[PDB]
């Protein structure tokens, strides 16, 4: 079980830094290099630079060569990227991803395993933990739909599951609207039978990571 | 007597191999064993006759089966690095309570195949100060590098192998002992008379036989895929 | 449950290596020994159903039933028998094996010649490797302290037409520090060790 | 930077039906120690990139071998065999012989179906928003095929504009449909001045539009 495990969503302000952390798990974490790769939202993919972690080897984009810095801690098989002086266009989702090769063979050059990524918001404005609230199933419900609105939030992202994870089926959750006021708001839905409404317990999981919200918001119907 | 394939065998966690046992004894009883370090012989399962099998010290993992009394095959289901070890067959005639014992699997489960290599070799020819000072002449043979630690090193003077003068390292070295995945090292002599080495058409020749992937098994490195080779270092005589 | 005696046992060429078991079923009625060499197969060489001795060769197999006790004495040791010895004890035609007793028979070495001689790659001459050669079984070769230096441990070879046997260890590294003369520091040596100069450039 | 161009970069393709995307490259990439490392990852949708072919014409173990790449020079190109619905999301061909390592656009793979009309719900805003002083209704729009759908809000029968915002989730991987939320922004004010709240959908699949409406407010 390779796993590579990233921190938490940021928002920066503009001229400010973020330092990006890749937390490897089920491998010997000096045995392969590791990349790091930022797409902006909608945008295509960007290559930054790697490090190899067991000489601290270096390569990196001249395009932020004076502004990336990749380290490695050995202790705790993470490896960083700090960006400096973030301007409006790095705002990204940043992934550190695995080179292929072993031992310091040639297919470090292409990637296996990826982060879940970091998405980093350079923006002047505040963080702001969402409101979660029910999408009740009706009354006049066959297969029901409920959900969960997720309304003024900012930065981006939002994660929201079903049942803890045990609820995957049908399970809609929509790309988030920015709405007038410069935040954000999201819902997520699911359709189950009719028949469970009664038994089914369902309650959605709202994980707002750059204000430390957690919310579990039961969804009854009224 | 008893037969024992494969001599070695690396796999990667989760996978399945069959290790093959057959006798031509007409032995009832057929028994599978595990031999670690610090620890004994462990019987895994036993089988009193043709499709009778019951379960040893430690089942674990492990299945057998008595379709005829010639066979015993031993399934490991999915591999485990606990499983690393060496296996041995054994018959009983189950009427003399005398076991004999097959030739052996020594087996190594890795997290993945990406740690398998084969060993570099090298061929040191005699010092001139040993030839003189002793009139003999020590070759040494190094094989370097190497994972997992699944090789047979044979000398070879003209064509023909010898044991005589001969002494190779009953265990290898660990080249970073403190590492679990850690590559080894293994070392070989071959002495011969001063004039021996001296005669420009004698040929001496280090094999080392490493048993490592197939040519079926997936590999994605850059480096050659580590399989089951020959890797050969020599020295010619030289009347220096 | 079987129980053997403490090895590596250190016998010398010709002397007899000495071997006890202790089993705990009173009813066990078959005992045997089992001969494994390194990265080899347990190979029966001794059976023994009846109190008193039993002769076989080289070997001489000992059974106490009333003090469950089992032997296997090693006459005239070569270093051929070094070789772990396996007890095994059962009641009718399972087979309870013991951990075993791995015995070392160190050769008689009656004209040592220690020296360390040096010996380049036959590809390349820069690569060399260092042989710590004919020093007397009295000397114990010390493993590497350093981690980029290897050492192994002494082996035997036998010149058999000539009926000569000879000790040897090897040492090699990459380090720039390394030399012949420091390679065996760690170990106690004869003072009387021979070091050519190796040939320069 | 070497410039990778992809082409085409929208691929429509009905599933069983075989699939092909070019990657050009402004330079050769074969790097001085024999090797080309032209590769080639798809990115589906909420996803990180997944590798599919290295090093020009090699399966990555565990692809389906149904994925298959050829070239040579600076022209190369991944094949799907038959495509199936799961293949629906966005393929990268990647050069890392040369730093830095550069990406093509993006070409994304778009699964033609049958046309599937949407499943319509309404949900009106919950007690506890209402508190808050806003009110938020939301209308669902549950996996349609094509993507083009119309919602309106009437608000007792009165067409709403400038008050409600949606969006549409990418094409599912295995049913090959959308799902579309709109929600209604009104304040608490308003929306106790009003009986009937309706969202009127029209789809190709639907030969008439679609009302989902409550009373209350
Ligand atoms: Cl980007
Ligand atoms: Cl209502
Ligand atoms: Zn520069
Ligand atoms: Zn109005
Ligand atoms: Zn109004």
């Amino acid at each position: 079980q390779v796993q590579l495990v990233q921190s938490g969503a940021e928002v920066k302000k503009p001229g400010a830094s973020v330092k990006v952390s890749c937390k490897a798990s089920g491998y010997k974490f000096t045995g392969f290099v590791m990349h790091w790769v930022r797409q902006a939202p909608g945008q295509g993919l960007e290559w930054m630079g790697f490090i190899n972690p067991y000489n601290d080897d270096i390569q990196s984009n001249e395009r932020f060569r004076g502004r990336v810095t990749m380290t490695r801690d050995t202790s705790i098989s993470t490896a960083y990227m700090e960006l400096s002086r973030l301007r409006s266009d790095d705002t990204a989702v940043y992934y550190c991803a695995r080179g292929n090769g072993y031992n310091f063979d040639g297919a470090y050059r292409f990637f296996d395993f990826w982060g879940q990524g970091t998405m980093v918001t350079v923006s002047s404005a505040s963080t702001k933990g969402p409101s979660v609230f029910p999408l009740a199933p009706s009354s006049k419900s066959g297969t029901a739909a409920l959900g969960c609105l997720v309304k003024d939030y900012f930065p981006e992202p939002v994660t929201v599951s079903w049942n803890s994870g045990a609820l995957t089926s049908g399970v809609h959750t929509f790309p988030a609207v920015l709405q007038s006021s410069g935040l954000y708001s999201l819902s997520s839905v699911v359709t189950v039978p009719s028949s469970s409404l009664g038994t089914q317990t369902y309650i959605c999981n709202v994980n707002h990571k750059p204000s430390n919200t957690k919310v579990d918001k039961k969804v009854e119907p009224k | 007597g008893v037969t024992q394939t494969p001599k070695f065998q690396v796999l990667k966690t989760g996978q399945s191999m069959t290790l093959q046992c057959a006798q031509d004894m007409n032995h009832e009883y057929m028994s599978w064993y595990r031999q670690d370090p610090g620890m004994g012989l462990r019987l895994i399962h036993y089988s009193v006759g043709a499709g009778i099998t019951d379960q040893g010290e430690v089942p674990n993992g492990y299945n057998v089966s008595r379709s005829t009394t010639e066979d015993f095959p031993l399934r490991l289901l999915s591999a485990a690095p606990s499983q690393t070890s060496v296996y041995f067959c054994a018959s009983r005639p189950g009427l003399r309570p005398e076991q004999y014992f097959g030739p052996g699997t020594r087996l190594t489960v890795t997290e993945d195949l990406n740690k398998v290599f084969p060993p570099e070799v090298a061929v040191f020819e005699p010092s001139e100060a040993e030839i003189s000072h002793t009139q003999k002449a020590t070759l040494v043979c190094l094989a370097t590098g190497f994972y997992p630690d699944h090789v047979e090193l044979s000398w070879w003077v003209n064509g023909k192998e010898v044991h005589s003068g001969v002494c190779t390292d009953p265990q290898p070295l660990k080249e970073q002992p403190a590492l679990n995945d850690s590559r080894y090292a293994l070392s070989s002599r071959l002495r011969v008379s001063a004039t021996f080495w001296q005669d420009p058409r004698n040929h001496f020749r280090c094999q080392v036989q490493f048993y490592g992937l197939s040519e079926n098994d997936e590999w994605t490195q850059d480096r050659a895929k580590p399989v089951t080779q020959i890797v050969s270092a020599e020295a010619w005589g030289r009347a220096d | 449950e079987v129980e053997q005696n403490s090895g590596p046992l250190s016998v010398p060429e010709g002397a007899i290596a000495s071997l006890n078991c202790t089993y705990s079923d009173r009813g066990s009625q078959s005992f045997f020994w089992y001969r494994q060499y390194s990265g080899k197969s347990p190979e029966l060489i001794m059976s023994i159903y009846s109190n008193g001795d039993k002769e076989d060769g080289r070997f001489t197999a000992q059974l106490n039933k009333a003090s469950q006790y089992v032997s296997l004495l090693i006459r005239d040791s070569q270093p051929s028998d070094s070789a772990t010895y396996l007890c095994a004890v059962t009641t009718d035609s399972k087979l309870q094996f013991g951990a075993g007793t791995q015995v070392v028979v160190t050769p008689d070495i009656q004209n040592p010649d220690p020296a360390v001689y040096q010996l380049r790659d036959s590809k390349s001459s820069d690569k060399s490797v260092c042989l710590f050669t004919d020093f007397d079984s009295q000397t114990n070769v010390s493993q590497s302290k350093d981690s980029d230096v290897y050492i192994t441990d002494k082996c035997v070879l036998d010149m058999r037409s000539m009926d000569f046997k000879s000790n040897s260890a090897v040492a090699w590294s990459n380090k720039s520090d390394f030399a012949c003369a420091n390679a065996f520091n760690n170990s106690i040596i004869p003072e009387d060790t021979f070091f050519p100069s190796p040939e320069s450039s | 930077d070497i410039v990778m161009t992809q082409s085409p970069l929208s691929l429509p393709v009905t599933p069983g039906e075989p699939a092909s995307i070019s990657c050009r490259s402004s330079q050769r990439l074969v790097h001085s120690n024999g090797n080309t490392y032209l590769h080639w990852y798809l990115q589906k949708p909420g996803q990180s990139p997944r590798l599919l072919i290295y090093r020009v014409s090699n399966r990555f173990p565990g692809v389906p071998d149904r994925f298959s790449g050829s070239g040579s020079g600076t022209d190369f190109t991944l094949k799907i065999s038959r495509v199936e619905a799961e293949d629906v999301g966005v393929y990268y061909c990647s050069q890392s012989t040369h730093v830095p390592y550069t990406f093509g656009q993006g070409t994304k793979l778009e699964i033609k179906r049958t046309v599937a009309a949407p499943s319509v719900f309404i949900f009106p805003p919950s007690d506890e928003q209402l508190k808050s002083g806003t009110a938020s209704v939301v209308c669902l729009l549950n996996n349609f095929y094509p993507r083009e759908a119309k919602v309106q809000w009437k608000v007792d029968n009165a067409l709403q504009s400038g008050n409600s915002q949606e969006s549409v989730t990418e094409q599912d991987s295995k049913d090959s449909t959308y799902s579309l939320s709109s929600t209604l922004t009104l304040s608490k004010a308003d929306y106790e001045k009003h009986k009937v709240y309706a969202c009127e959908v029209t789809h190709q699949g639907l030969s008439s539009p679609v009302t989902k409406s409550f009373n209350r407010g």
